[PDB]
């Protein structure tokens, strides 16, 4: 399949949110984006087929001057035999830049120069922006504070992912990212915070990366296997779970916006040693349309 | 009762001592051994002859005269004290930190002097100080100690409450690092272990097992015969401060306490099916706990149906907010001696298998009951949102509300207010009403705040003490007179403390007693001298143990109590242990979440480079707690507020015009400056002195910092 | 299909702008700033909050408040026309305040004379320089292709009375006052035509 590195700058203070609205988070895993795509796609009259069927998205990761960073693996890392704070300096560590990456899966990696590499990171700065409520001051009531969380990334750093499909689901992708560029991704996008622009274009280096065949696999978007294949992948495996869970936004879904059910998905990053393929999930019940949660899995080979 | 029998007799194995060391009641003029048999003799209750037994023989000599029956529990004391422990009357117990980082910053000449710190001068523990120890030790014994198993938990905290500050050597040649008490409590354990490890082999005669040739003492101390394990609780700092609402600022602490006592009723119930006493039980502090249990079958399998039980119970109560995962290792007595230098590495493999087991933290059926969930929740709770569990009215789901209404012992019993593992409820009681629910509801754990089991935790919180702050937690800190209503939290972390227990003890003075005196110490430090420090302050300490703390209260108290606990952090390790801060100002209803994360950023930030240094407020003012204490506080900020309290208008309109010409790098800006300085008319040698620090960088921040302090210490 | 008219303009301050932050050191009474530039702002939230309040007062929630700025009452899920971002500080005034070595905002001092004792009592705000230009980017969502010549009257109506009126801060005491000037309007995403449409 063609593979498309999109490469977004954000032009304002940026929302991302994980369950509060004063919580400010620097990325957005695949699931987040997929939605953001499937609404665009509603809204631009266009087909969700490929979008559902082939396309193979990852997380958003951050990215700066000459470095493009991927999640850590999680692997069994060896440490300093002398000190366990190393370990800790690894766990605090969360980003690898893609030229390190072969290295850290082959160890090679001090905790100083874990600590390094985690500081090494040039992906903005998050703030909370306090604003107010005043509709109840007409109707003779208080005005009523209330925090917004938001993100700004600094000049030249970013977010990108890859993207996976067929030519037709690759200009679909592009038609919707450049609709996006306008609609926003985040929390606030209708007060301001999320207006971005993307750059859509076939990248060499994670090309190459890509087709670079190891023994380990490694999650690069928030997956999760059906059955038949979780009896098989969960065999030495080092994952995290997390808890995936939101509020439906949509006008058709309801009378009142409700929550979805709650979701569990394996981090990008994670470790497993047998491969899977992802579902879309459906995370709706007895709604008017079926919400689509994305837990597809992409795919990066390594050698440990 | 042979085991109980067993454990009697080996924590009291060395009672002898100190009578011996007394020299004052009746001296025998014999072995510590042959004293301790006779003091134990004087009790009827103690005079059992198992205890007897194992106090007269645990030495080569005595046990080879010892004209005892074999399969006899004083061979089990004195094998389990040559493991363990693997002559002035007057021998001050001596700091443990003096022996940690002694191949970087030497060796300390700290001792203590008969909570307490080690004041580095060298002191005889007077004869009659001894005395005065065994004749309350004697009436203790008298009437108010007994003998069973809540006996024996109830002798195991008078053990502690007495034993602590006595040295386990009496020989000033030996180093005098591991206390009597600390000593006695390994011994303890490790008898117990090998006590079960015999009686799953079913070995006849003890002697001829270990005594006998000789070689089977060494022989016996190569075999795998004990278990290094470790739990730990994920999730913890997640529940903890994750929480949104006006009623967060109140349920903070009380999730706190909820987590540390579920922590401590794990632990307690692992311990009563490995049938064991607390001695086992190494260490617990945030979230963490680690044991020594006998190598036998039984104990694994109650391990492994420990882990699995666990484990349903939090992904039924709580499904992935809340985990507990506890590996294990099998472990050589040599190891415990650390003759092969092996403890660090029988340490290290342990954390590497819990951190394994940690990866891999939910099975299959386990991640396939996640997914498959029936319908939405429509409505969750205000804080913690939780769609899952039925949400009751007002918006509070049982959890929560639970927590709520806990917001003066514990008691764990079938009824109560939150739910605990195994099918318990946890609910705070009055003294009467524990017993009332102690007598009511049989098999009720009962753990007192500082058959009770002593619990050591900081508790300490201003509010609670005068009714009007009663209300409002911390809304109470905010409002003042005078400066700005903000909050100030610390997020404070001990540097290399993995580092300190591995590296920092020389492999020649690794041993398991050294590392039960060490972590010890630092939650005796943590969770009792913590309040006496923060005493009159207006600050609530959510979290302790070192590895993580939190005091949330006024900026400026903060501050000035996070100044004080550095100092007497310093005092109390005496070097060779300093710990990075972060320190953040918020307004009032600020939120939680966001308090906790940022000043753990600003925490993460004072850890870079040299890790002894404290991140206050902005990211941008990362400082030295000498820098901080003297030149920022003492050396500036003091002589400003003295001229500006001077002035009617107390500045504060002079100090942002300073602000504002400081923030500029324009020589222009500086000449500006000498004007405002010059018209401000404060003294000449204050205002030379201003303007020197403000020519010279790294004291350029300094007086900012001072001014910005100012600023907010009068703000109307 | 969807459209999406892209509007890029320029807020140019007529006098002191103050919109305040309750959460770069002790200011008194300190305005919103870029978290990494440290140039002060127009959030997008004080735009839309003061173009629908003056709309409401002008139509009167009424349908075409909720059509525009977007609502979520029960049977009244209504997404957002007006995607207002944030008014971030010009380029173009960046530069002519290097010149001139004149800060990017002042500090105004006031007082409030007491009823009772008739004692000032001091006070200061920070207030963007009146010479200040702020990029304005506003999305317009054309979801009803017949409702858009309507909205967009109720649009040039909101610009019109926030010319009129104030921004952000202390209106009535004269901080605040604007002018928009419409560099351009566009029709970024989509087809609709959108070169006969104009604010003010």
């Amino acid at each position: 399949l063609v593979v498309k590195l999109v490469k977004l700058t954000f032009k304002s203070p940026v929302h991302f949110g994980m369950k509060r609205l004063s919580d400010s988070n620097h990325t957005i895993a695949a699931d987040t984006l997929f939605s953001a795509l499937i609404i665009e796609a509603l809204q631009q009259q266009l087909e969700l087929s490929h979008l559902l069927n082939n396309l193979v998205i990852t997380d958003l990761f951050p990215y700066n001057k000459t470095s493009y960073f991927l999640p850590k693996p999680l692997i069994r890392i060896e440490g300093k035999k002398g000190d366990e704070s190393g370990y800790k300096a690894f766990k605090k560590l969360t980003y690898i830049p893609v030229e390190n990456y072969s290295e850290y899966l082959r160890g090679e990696i001090d905790s100083l120069e874990a600590s390094k590499i985690a500081e090494s990171l040039n992906l903005g700065k998050a703030s909370l922006s306090t604003k107010v409520s005043l509709q109840a001051v007409d109707h003779n009531g208080e005005s009523e504070p209330y925090s917004v969380g938001n993100f700004t990334f600094y000049p030249e750093s970013g977010l990108y992912f890859l993207a996976k499909g067929n030519a037709d689901t690759i200009g679909q992708l592009e038609i919707l990212m450049h609709a996006l560029q306008y609609s926003g991704i985040g929390g606030k996008r209708s007060a301001g915070y999320g207006q971005f622009r993307c750059t859509i274009e076939d990248s060499g280096k994670f090309d190459s990366l890509l087709s670079q065949t190891g023994n380990i696999a490694i999650l690069l978007s928030s997956a999760m296997a059906s059955d038949e294949e979780l009896v098989d992948c969960l065999e030495d495996a080092r994952y995290l779970l997390k808890k995936r869970t939101g509020f439906v936004q949509s006008k058709t879904y309801a009378d009142q916006l409700v929550k979805k059910k709650d979701f569990y998905a394996f981090s990008a990053g994670s470790t497993f040693y047998q491969k899977f393929n992802g579902k879309i999930f459906d995370v709706s019940d007895n709604g008017r349309h079926s919400v689509y949660r994305y837990a597809k899995a992409f795919w990066l080979e390594g050698k440990i | 009762n042979k085991k109980l029998e067993l454990m009697y007799g080996s924590l009291l194995h060395d009672i002898g001592k100190i009578v011996y060391r007394s020299n004052s009641v009746d001296f025998a003029k014999g072995t510590h051994s042959k004293i301790g048999s006779q003091f134990l003799n004087k009790f009827k209750p103690f005079q059992l002859s198992g205890i007897v037994d194992s106090v007269s023989y645990h030495h080569y000599k005595e046990l080879a005269s010892s004209s005892l029956l074999d399969d006899s529990v004083a061979y089990i004391t004195y094998i389990a004290d040559n493991i363990a422990s693997g002559f002035d009357k007057r021998a001050p117990l001596a700091s443990i930190f003096n022996v940690v980082n002694s191949e970087t910053k030497g060796l300390a000449n700290y001792t203590y002097s008969f909570y307490r710190y080690p004041t580095d001068a060298k002191k005889e523990y007077t004869s009659s100080q001894y005395a005065a120890l065994v004749n309350k030790m004697t009436d203790d014994l008298s009437n108010k100690l007994k003998v069973g198993p809540d006996s024996f938990s109830s002798l195991l905290q008078w053990t502690e409450s007495l034993w602590s500050y006595i040295p386990s050597s009496t020989d000033t040649n030996q180093v005098m690092d591991v206390s009597l008490y600390d000593h006695s409590k390994i011994t303890c354990a490790i008898a117990s272990c090998i006590y079960d490890y015999l009686t799953e082999m079913n070995c006849v005669n003890y002697r001829k097992e270990l005594f006998s040739p000789y070689e089977k003492t060494k022989q016996f101390y190569q075999e795998d015969v004990f278990l290094l394990v470790s739990l730990d609780m994920s999730g913890i700092q997640d529940f903890i401060y994750n929480i949104s609402g006006s009623k967060a600022l109140k349920s903070l602490r009380s999730r706190s306490f909820y987590l540390e006592t579920m922590l401590e009723s794990l632990v307690d119930d692992l311990l009563s099916d490995l049938e064991l006493s607390r001695a086992n039980l190494l260490y617990t502090g945030g979230g963490h706990a680690y044991l020594l249990l006998p190598n036998t079958e039984r104990a694994r399998d109650v391990l492994a149906s420990f882990e699995g039980e666990m484990k349903e119970w939090f992904i039924k109560i709580f499904k992935t907010d809340l985990s507990v995962a506890i590996a294990y290792k099998a472990c050589t007595g040599e190891d415990l001696m650390n003759s092969n230098g092996t403890y660090s590495d029988l340490w290290q493999t342990v954390s590497r298998k819990l951190s394994d087991k940690k990866a891999h933290k939910y099975s299959l059926n386990e991640i396939k009951l996640f997914n498959s969930t029936i319908h939405a929740g429509t409505q969750e709770c205000k804080e913690c949102l939780r769609s899952d569990i039925d949400i009751s009215e007002d918006s509070l789901c049982k959890i929560c509300e639970g927590i709520i209404a806990i917001s003066s012992f514990f008691v764990v019993s079938p009824e109560g207010k939150v739910p605990l593992p195994r099918n318990r409820y946890l609910s705070v009681e009055n003294q009467d009403g524990a017993e009332r629910k102690i007598k009511m509801n049989k098999e009720t754990r009962i753990y007192s705040k500082n058959l009770v089991t002593n619990l050591w935790m900081c508790d300490y919180d201003f509010s609670t003490l005068n009714p009007e702050t009663k209300k409002q937690g911390i809304a109470s800190y905010v409002n003042r007179e005078v400066g700005i209503p903000r909050l100030g939290v610390l997020r404070a972390d001990i540097d290399n403390l993995g580092t300190t227990f591995i590296k920092g003890i020389p492999e020649q003075y690794r041993s398991i007693s050294r590392t039960a005196t060490l972590s010890r110490q630092l939650s005796m430090f943590f969770k009792f001298e913590l309040s006496n420090i923060l005493k009159g302050a207006r600050i609530s300490v959510i979290y302790s143990g070192g590895d993580d703390l939190f005091l949330i209260g006024a900026w400026d108290d903060v501050i000035s109590k996070a100044l004080v606990l550095r100092k007497a952090f310093t005092r109390f390790s005496a070097g060779k242990l300093t710990f990075s801060a972060g320190i953040g100002m918020y307004p009032v209803k600020y939120p939680i979440s966001k308090m906790a994360s940022e000043t753990g950023v600003l925490e993460d930030l004072a850890k870079r480079g040299e890790k002894n240094q404290v991140a206050l407020w902005n990211d941008s003012k990362v400082f030295g707690w000498s820098q901080l204490e003297e030149q920022i506080l003492k050396e500036k900020m003091i002589p400003l507020q003295e001229a500006l309290t001077n002035s009617q208008e107390h500045g504060k309109s002079f100090l942002y015009k300073m602000l504002e010409l400081l923030r500029n790098e324009d020589q222009i800006n500086i000449a500006r400056l000498a004007y405002l300085l010059a018209r401000s008319s404060l003294s000449e040698e204050l205002t030379q002195s201003i303007f020197a620090w403000s020519q010279n960088k790294q004291q350029k921040v300094e007086l900012i910092t001072a001014i910005e302090y100012l600023v907010y210490q009068i703000r109307e | 299909m969807y459209s999406k008219i892209r509007i890029v303009g320029k807020i140019d301050v007529l006098t002191g702008l103050h919109i305040g932050g309750g959460g770069i050191g002790a200011i008194a009474s300190p305005v919103v700033r870029d978290p990494y530039s440290r140039l002060p702002i127009i959030p997008g939230s004080s735009i839309k909050g003061k173009m629908r309040s003056l709309l409401a007062k002008h139509i009167g929630d009424a349908p075409e408040i909720l059509r525009l700025f977007g609502s979520s009452q029960k049977g009244a899920i209504q997404s957002s026309r007006l995607q207002i971002s944030d008014a971030f500080f010009s380029k173009a005034s960046q530069e002519e305040f290097d010149k001139k070595d004149l800060a990017y905002t002042e500090t105004k001092f006031e007082n409030t004379i007491s009823r009772l004792t008739a004692v000032a009592n001091p006070r200061q705000i920070e207030r963007v320089t009146r010479g200040a230009s702020f990029d304005f980017h506003i999305i317009y969502n054309v979801e009803n292709i017949n409702e858009v010549m309507a909205d967009f009257e109720n649009i040039k109506t909101a610009i019109h009375l926030l010319e009129n009126d104030y921004l952000g801060g202390g209106g009535t005491r004269g901080n605040g006052r604007i002018r928009f000037v419409i560099d351009s309007i566009d029709t970024v995403v989509g087809d609709f035509d959108s070169s006969n449409l104009s604010i003010k």
